[PDB]
């Protein structure tokens, strides 16, 4: 059931045939609530290392049922590579074929998703500067103007920074914007590459810092992990003493909204600080930020705001839980 | 190509813009641009969709390919005294060219081929097409069913565009019999 | 020898090059040459051309697809877009009736009721006969070349004359 860490779920090690599926066993499978990853990649090309996107989606803190299963669709010759780090992983399905096709699109239900991932793996930075990311901003493009009987969570890897200028309509935004005032980067459907650069000043200034950024990440990736997977093993099975199984409770991040529940006292006509002292005494809960709606389906970020601010109804709320 | 138009309908919404694409399936591409809009004056040109499409309705009716090149294309009109009577008659084909104007009020309630008729014989002009209101449509030589409505738009094949003035300034009481063609052009009938 | 052919040429100097009979100087141009009145070359310039007459005429560009697909519908674009390619469905009286529309064709005036013009009769004779009667729309003959090669005419004047041996572009309805 769980690692030899006692971190993360695991399997036995299947071969491929067994995850993978055509368009109707997709289709006929009922998936809803889960993960669409969109890869576009050759035979020949370079390994990305998608066992770092499902690893922490597979994390100990989530009970077996509360995983959301992820549907990755790409290229088979490329996946094959990738098989032999994703193999022990629950609830996986590899699905062949581009994801231009809106075949394969609607037999995966993108339509019931809670988020679909757009990642690149070609020989970008070679040829042009601005025409590198053309399949990226197709797809996110091809999705939002599908319609089936538009409101789709979203995210692309942009290698380039001011590709960003092409994806929303809505663009009340000039050209000569810095990157994280504009539009798409509040809102979180956007994401860059050039963002791990700006970390590296950050670990040199602040040595708590790097740490501090992988605990939140990556669920629980101990020293452990990195000496077992140097071996060549992979990940070992066991399902452990109960010493080991206590680990798992720790933190995660986690969204609230104030639509129903015991907080929607506050989401009438509260305030943040009012919020946050009933959260922490009573239920054990600790809130970082706001993710508010644009306007009275894009909402912007707000992280830690002041005590006087006020809560609408409809808003969501990052959150550390503890269970 | 489809990355540089959404640049340029990312910088100003309303603007015509035609592309060439290679394949047929690009196509559904632009479609996605939400800015797009073939209603108000873009266009795409497939290679593909027309370089086989020429070749194709030549094996249905040979020398077809030609015909349309030469129709839709600018051509040059020069009877030289060194030329055959063959050379002579082709180059007289390819001087006309593709012209569309509104009809006058005398078409209103007949039918193509009658409206050809007066078209051919006395204005001295061929029609291909009306543009039949519905989303309005196009449609090629229509049966006898189908009647004229005020305001349709022409679609004629001639020398020049000043001939074609000569659809619009007609009447059946005022202009019906005179000789000479170019003669007629009057508009207080 | 006496084959029907066409060549996808993307150089148009090397027209040149097919024919026999070149009575022609390699400076003419290439409308003018032998072969492309015949139809027996195809030149893929003629696609940049387009681009100058779908920006004058509006309603150009669409004339040309209707004439050149049979019946290429927007529908299409949205039904191939999705992947599963062309669905079939043996379709209801109403959708059938679509195919009730114009198509090119060539006829000849050998033989059949128009046969009589061609001994010594006139273009403008043939239109209002077609059409009147038959309910047929000619734009241009398609001649022999002397008296099997044969150049092209697009819509001639009504004082025009034509020989047995010739052959008219058509636009029928059935």
């Amino acid at each position: 059931k769980f690692d030899s860490t006692g971190m993360f779920h695991w399997c036995p090690d299947r071969p491929l045939n067994d995850c993978l599926q055509d368009r109707s066993q997709a289709s006929a499978s009922g998936l809803r609530n889960h993960v669409v990853v969109c890869l576009f990649a050759d035979a020949a090309s370079p390994l990305i290392g998608l066992r770092n996107l499902v690893m922490p989606l597979r994390a100990s803190n989530f009970h077996y049922h509360e995983l959301k299963p992820t549907i990755i669709v790409g290229n088979l010759d490329y996946l094959h590579r990738e098989w032999k780090t994703l193999q022990n992983f629950p609830k996986l399905s590899i699905l062949p074929g581009s994801p231009l096709n809106r075949a394969n699109l609607r037999a995966v239900n993108i339509n019931l998703c809670d988020m679909c991932v757009i990642v690149s793996a070609k020989d970008r930075n070679m040829e042009d500067p601005n025409l590198v990311d053309k399949e990226a901003i197709l797809c996110s493009l091809n999705i939002k103007a599908m319609t089936f009987d538009a409101n789709v969570p979203l995210i692309t890897e942009l290698a380039n920074d001011s590709n960003v200028q092409f994806l929303d309509q809505d663009d009340d935004d000039d050209p000569d914007t810095e990157l994280y005032m504009t539009q798409p980067f509040a809102c979180g459907t956007a994401f860059a590459v050039s963002v791990l650069d700006s970390l590296m000043s950050t670990s040199y200034f602040n040595d708590n810092a790097l740490t501090l950024i992988r605990t939140l990440i990556t669920g629980g990736a101990t020293p452990e992990l990195e000496q077992i997977l140097a071996e060549g093993a992979g990940m070992r099975g066991g399902y452990c003493s109960p010493a080991v199984l206590a680990n798992r409770d720790r933190c995660r991040v986690a969204q609230i909204s104030l639509f129903d529940g015991p907080l929607a006292q506050f989401g009438q006509g509260g305030h943040y600080g009012e919020l946050f002292v009933y959260a922490l005494r009573h239920f054990g809960i600790l809130c970082i930020g706001l993710y508010r709606f644009r306007d009275t389906s894009k909402r912007y970020v707000i992280t830690n705001p002041p005590e006087d601010f006020p809560l609408l109804p409809t808003d969501q709320v990052y959150v550390l839980t503890y269970k | 190509n489809i990355m540089r138009v959404i640049s340029i309908k990312n910088y100003h919404s309303d603007i015509k813009v035609i592309v060439q694409l290679l394949q047929y399936h690009n196509k559904a591409y632009l479609l996605n641009i939400p800015s797009w809009d073939w209603k108000r004056g873009d266009d795409a040109v497939c290679v593909a969709e027309l370089k086989l499409g020429f070749i194709a309705q030549s094996c249905l009716a040979p020398g077809f390919s030609t015909l349309m090149a030469n129709l839709f294309t600018m051509r040059s009109y020069k009877p030289t005294p060194e030329m055959s009577q063959w050379q002579t008659d082709y180059m007289r084909g390819t001087g006309m060219e593709m012209y569309t104007e509104y009809l006058s009020s005398a078409f209103n309630a007949l039918t193509f081929p009658e409206a050809a008729e007066l078209c051919f014989s006395k204005l001295k002009l061929l029609l291909l097409a009306i543009e039949v209101r519905q989303e309005s449509t196009l449609a090629i030589n229509p049966g006898p069913k189908v009647k004229i409505e005020n305001a349709t738009q022409g679609f004629f094949i001639a020398e020049s565009a000043e001939e074609v003035k000569r659809a619009f300034y007609y009447c059946k009481n005022c202009h019906a019999n005179v000789s000479d063609v170019r003669q007629i052009k009057k508009c207080k009938c």
